[PDB]
């Protein structure tokens, strides 16, 4: 039961295998491959959406 | 099922030309508490650019995913004072400044912990040092709150039957272990603006929520003809981290290990005048 | 609302939060020269962006006794950025302009200005039958003063305001493209002037394409305030500029 | 600054000499004292490299009857910083008009020879200067204060990024707490 | 015949009636910057024709005792036409070059020159552990002299010819793009150099992109003639030049 | 997907016979800057030969894929001078001659790095040496540019919370780690013909682009009754290498660690006369 | 997720397995199995191709 996945590499110009040996999820290695993000929570907390082109008020 | 298989660049820049219209992206109103979302393409002509930069290294997982010293202490193999032959450290993460600051940028945290111990020994100076001693061994014991606490190096409490412990010998790799999210809430709290008693009296502050237990260390059976001093360093490395409610970084120097007390500090440095740029 | 206008040329932007519409020459937008109308043989140069941008000339001070001012183009921009260098290094040039004249005052001020672009604004000397040098009518970006009384110095142009230094009734200048800056309801005037001339191209050092005039028809007035004058600023931006005939710098 | 809060307010006067400088500063978000301790500056100081554009927002906190125009310009790196408005207006700039909308945004474009810049900036990786000048001047009617203030806000655009984690130099200790 | 070449850039033309082929950098023709490789956000300026043209730098005199010369680019063209103005007014620049070096002599002369463009030609001081100003290595279009003997003045770069002022064997410079001007069978050398650097763009006042070197491997010789020296001329022409980051003139 | 599967000999020699024609492969013209491409088959009769030789060992990957010392330094466990108990090395690759030369054959490089540390200890000579000391432990800390710098062995800065560090104990295998392409450009530059200030003044040369940071090393807690000296050697081993713009190898001996300064040198050695071959 | 590939060996007269354990591509071993090369960049940088048999000029 092995997991295969891509590894960070460059851009213009590649797989590693992982296996879990312990029965507790806390023993797994860091899952530092997640890159999803959303800043609208802190930058646009207003109730009525404002269009950038339109005047603020 | 012998195997099983399982990236986000920043925004690009779009070409823009001369414009003359009633739309005014530049003008806004900060009174709404809304940060603008203008881009350089909205105020000057720009070429088309493809950005391959990524924000991988700024994730909270990577930001906090570095081991850092949190405590160091010394204990002697043999000495007259009983209290000086072992260590007893209430666990807390507010004694070393850098790691404290790093954590204090978020109000609430939830993570697994990876603990590593670095132990070193040295012979104390003296008039006579000629001796031969085999390799030393050390014991680390973790005592959840309310458990028995040893009072001397050779106490009965060192016979752990439920308390986890590690026996380590010098010359090998540092000891290590992992701990799960051991809290009583749904998340750890760096700050707590409240009291202990329901009458608004008693202890005040995060100290109130610090009940993680203790750590004890001792030499297993080493008792040299001459004193030998050892030092232990504890490193913590969060894993699988989640954070909530960011707060501004601290500005004033820390002064207490269990309080927010500080001294007023200037906002920043000064310069000759408002126009000086050299 | 139609009282807000925004203009973006090159790497410069102009925003006016209280203005009237924009006037456009004789209904003609500036444009490049067509193949079937050109005469010069060699390839032209079209340094857009580098030259098509706003350039704020210096500013004047509007007092209770002001009479008016004028500027002459394109000589006014003779030493303004890469436009000046290109004009120096080339025999022929061609470009339209966008003129924006700003003037703001409180609700308690009163006054009215006339902004007008006069093509081929030939002027006569102060003393009949007497020539004048090319310094009493254009000396770079500096503005020139009209005079309420009749001029007398032979070294200067006739500055009598009511004749506009052209021998015509000042009140009839409305025929040319123009706008009014009325402090009650306006703060700036915008004029888009296409290239007007009898030939496809011409040298910009020898020929004054058009003249800009600002004339206060209703003199400025106010009472009991700490502001003593109302600054006036002029901004210009060449459009669709193209040069030809490269040679040594003048 | 006897009063610390004064650091956040840029003075402005009526009857100002023509074309005067309002303020000037170096664009070193991680090193310059101005940006050192801002919410943006603190984050960068945990890293070594940075890239992307920046936003500077200015809000006029004068009276409702006051009016004026300001010129804000960004000058890329060069041998000498601008000294007069005629020099400043050559580079990237925006003419700011004060009206119902009390805020204006100057977007500093990312112009650099390298994909990244050092937080500990030096001569090699300079970033330029930002200056503000009177465009027309501030005019007020009778019965209003003769002085006003402006405030500046700093933030990063959506293409900003950092790299290489380092330990910050602002916080230190000498003895165990 | 393939001995005749003609090159036309902008409003200038070069014709050589006796020449070898043209060498092209590392097999890469100059080109504009691609969208997926750029980093700066704002629109670039591309004043082709105005800047992409031949500029003949001054001339040198080849004597029997000459040792060699070098020029550094793009600083050599710092004050040459609109190229210099654009370089002054912009923070970032990018451009390839076409280098043409002329040298003609009768059938009875003998000699051989090496023409080579050395990217990142860092040089060491005459006295170890001693800094020098930015005047002993580039001062505009004027050529600099190599020296047969070891240099001694601390204010200047080490001019020992056999080391090329770089600590490397002079005979190994063949690795770089180059050509030979052999008076028997040649009169000019043409090299097309693409933009080589570790970043998409760079300032042209702070960084010397590449250095041009002319070294006589076989010293000039002649007998019983009225001509005492053989002039040498260098001509350069930027290609696909584009600038960015406008600011105040330096 | 339990598995997944994934050589170039030199050119051969073709048989050639007597020839008599107008083609003249031998004659050429070097003035064009074009190196010939003749082969022995074009000037004398040759037999057919199959070459199995390969150029595998001359690839840049293999040429630079060897670890080499780049720096060595000594520090004492205990001494009067504070500055003598730890090392502070600004990172650069121009201090050891061989590796410097090897790298300097290319103008630009882009590679990953593999770093290995070799640490050894020895007891300083003295009148009294009889002592017993447990195994020693060492700490290596990497400080990116702009971070805090320790001023003494027991400084607070040694509590790394974000700065990566390695704790190593004697008797085990040497420490190791890998680093990615940590540059601010699209490639590292061995040479830089330019200045720092835009006025063509200031520092000149590659020094200008050297901003890789520092490395600090210390004994964790060892403090012997008698001095003990330790030495550390740093080895670099490029991986996944790419190179551009080759340049001729250096001829004159190096004399400065941050400059190209040199002294004129003869082109090569001499012999009796142009005909001597013995 | 294992990769199999040939290993250098002689000529006239042979597979190894590799697996990646770390999540960063920089941790992989050296890829010293590439042997493609092209010298025409430095030996024939001319604009007009020249045939060896034909005269140079
Ligand atoms: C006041 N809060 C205290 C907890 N702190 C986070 C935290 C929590 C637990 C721990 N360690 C728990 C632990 C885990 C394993 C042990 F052996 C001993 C321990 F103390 C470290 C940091 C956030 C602030
Ligand atoms: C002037 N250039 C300096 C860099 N040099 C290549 C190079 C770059 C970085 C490094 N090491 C970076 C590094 C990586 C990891 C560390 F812990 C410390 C470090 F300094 C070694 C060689 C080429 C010449």
């Amino acid at each position: 039961g092995a997991q295969v996945s891509t590894q960070k590499t460059g851009a213009h110009e590649i797989h590693y295998t992982n296996i879990n040996y312990y029965k507790d999820a806390a023993s797994n290695s860091a899952n530092r491959q997640d890159f999803t993000q959303d800043p609208s929570k802190f930058t646009e907390p207003v109730k009525d959406v404002m269009i950038k082109s339109l005047p603020a008020l | 099922g012998d195997v099983e298989e399982a990236v986000v660049h920043v925004a690009d820049t779009m070409r823009s030309g001369p414009s003359n219209s009633a739309s005014v992206p530049a003008l806004t109103a900060v009174e709404t508490g809304h940060t603008s979302q203008v881009t350089p393409s909205d105020t000057m002509q720009t070429r088309h650019v493809k950005n391959y930069h990524s924000r991988s290294e700024s994730t909270v997982e990577n930001f906090l995913g570095r081991s850092a010293c949190v405590y160091m202490e010394e204990y002697k193999t043999t000495d007259n004072d009983v209290n000086k032959k072992f260590v007893a450290w209430p666990i807390n993460t507010k004694q070393m400044v850098q790691m404290r600051r790093k954590l204090e940028m978020f109000t609430y945290l939830r993570f697994d912990m990876e603990v590593t111990f670095v132990i070193t020994s040295r012979q104390d100076p003296g008039t006579t040092l000629a001796q031969d001693m085999p390799v030393l061994t050390h014991q680390i014991m973790y005592v959840p709150p309310g458990g028995p606490i040893p009072a001397k190096v050779d106490d009965y409490a060192w016979q752990t039957s439920t308390n986890p412990s590690i026996f380590w010998t010098e010359g090998n790799a540092p000891a290590r272990m992992s701990i799960p999210f051991i809290s009583i809430g749904n998340a750890y709290s760096n700050f707590y603006d409240g009291w202990s008693n329901f009458d608004q009296r008693g202890s005040y502050g995060y100290n109130t929520l610090n009940n993680l237990g203790h750590i004890y260390v001792r030499h297993v059976s080493g008792s040299s003809p001459h004193p030998i001093t050892s030092t232990i360093r504890v490193y913590f490395k969060p894993k699988h981290t989640r954070a909530w409610v960011p707060r501004p970084p601290r500005l004033c120097q820390y002064k207490k290990a269990f309080s927010v007390d500080f001294t007023p500090t200037p906002i920043t440095d000064t310069r000759k005048d408002i126009n000086t740029v050299t | 609302s139609d009282r807000v206008r925004s203009i973006t040329l090159g790497n410069s932007t102009i925003t006016t939060q209280e203005c009237a519409n924009v006037v456009v020459g004789y209904g003609r937008w500036p444009t490049y020269l067509r193949d079937d109308e050109a005469t010069a043989e060699d390839q032209p140069t079209q340094p857009d962006v580098a030259t098509c941008r706003f350039y704020t000339l210096d500013s004047i001070k509007w007092e209770k006794g002001s009479v008016g001012w004028w500027w002459k183009f394109p000589e006014a921009l003779s030493d303004m950025g890469l436009f000046g260098q290109n004009m120096q290094y080339h025999y022929l040039g061609r470009a339209g302009y966008t003129i924006h004249v700003q003037c703001n005052a409180s609700k308690f001020h009163q006054g009215c200005l006339l902004v007008v672009c006069v093509p081929e604004a030939e002027m006569g000397g102060a003393v009949v039958g007497q020539a004048f040098s090319a310094t009493a009518m254009a000396n770079g970006d500096k503005a020139y003063e009209f005079t309420s009384a009749t001029q007398s110095d032979q070294t200067k142009v006739q500055t009598a305001i009511h004749n506009a230094g052209m021998g015509v009734g000042v009140g009839n200048l409305t025929i040319y493209p123009h706008q009014w800056i009325n402090l009650r309801t306006n703060n700036s005037a915008t004029i888009v002037m296409p290239y007007i001339n009898s030939v496809p191209m011409d040298n910009m050092f020898r020929h004054y394409n058009f003249t800009l005039m600002v004339i206060p028809f209703v003199k400025l007035d106010y009472a009991d305030t700490a502001s003593t004058y109302v600054p006036i600023t002029v901004t210009v931006a060449p459009m669709c500029a193209e040069y030809n005939g490269l040679r040594l710098a003048q | 600054t006897t009063d610390q809060m004064e650091m956040f307010r840029i003075p402005v006067t009526i009857n100002a000499p023509l074309q005067q400088q309002v303020f000037g500063l170096r664009l070193q978000p991680g090193l310059d004292s101005v940006f050192k301790h801002t919410l943006l500056g603190e984050i960068l100081n945990y890293y070594a490299h940075w890239s992307g554009s920046m936003k500077l927002t200015f809000v006029f906190c004068g009276s409702a009857m006051a009016t004026g125009k300001f010129l804000i310009a960004y000058s890329p790196p060069g041998a000498n910083p601008p000294k007069t408005r005629k020099d400043a207006m050559l580079g990237t700039h925006i003419i700011w008009d004060i009206g119902l909308q009390s805020s204006c945004v100057l977007c500093v474009p990312w112009i650099s020879q390298t994909h990244y810049r050092l937080v500990q900036q030096d001569e090699y990786t300079s970033a330029g200067y930002v200056t503000c000048w009177y465009q027309t001047g501030m005019i007020v009617p009778p019965g209003t204060p003769n002085s006003s203030s402006i405030m500046c806000f700093a933030s990063a655009c959506n293409d900003f990024s950092v790299r290489m984690l380092r330990d910050t130099p602002f916080i230190s200790q000498d003895n165990k707490l």
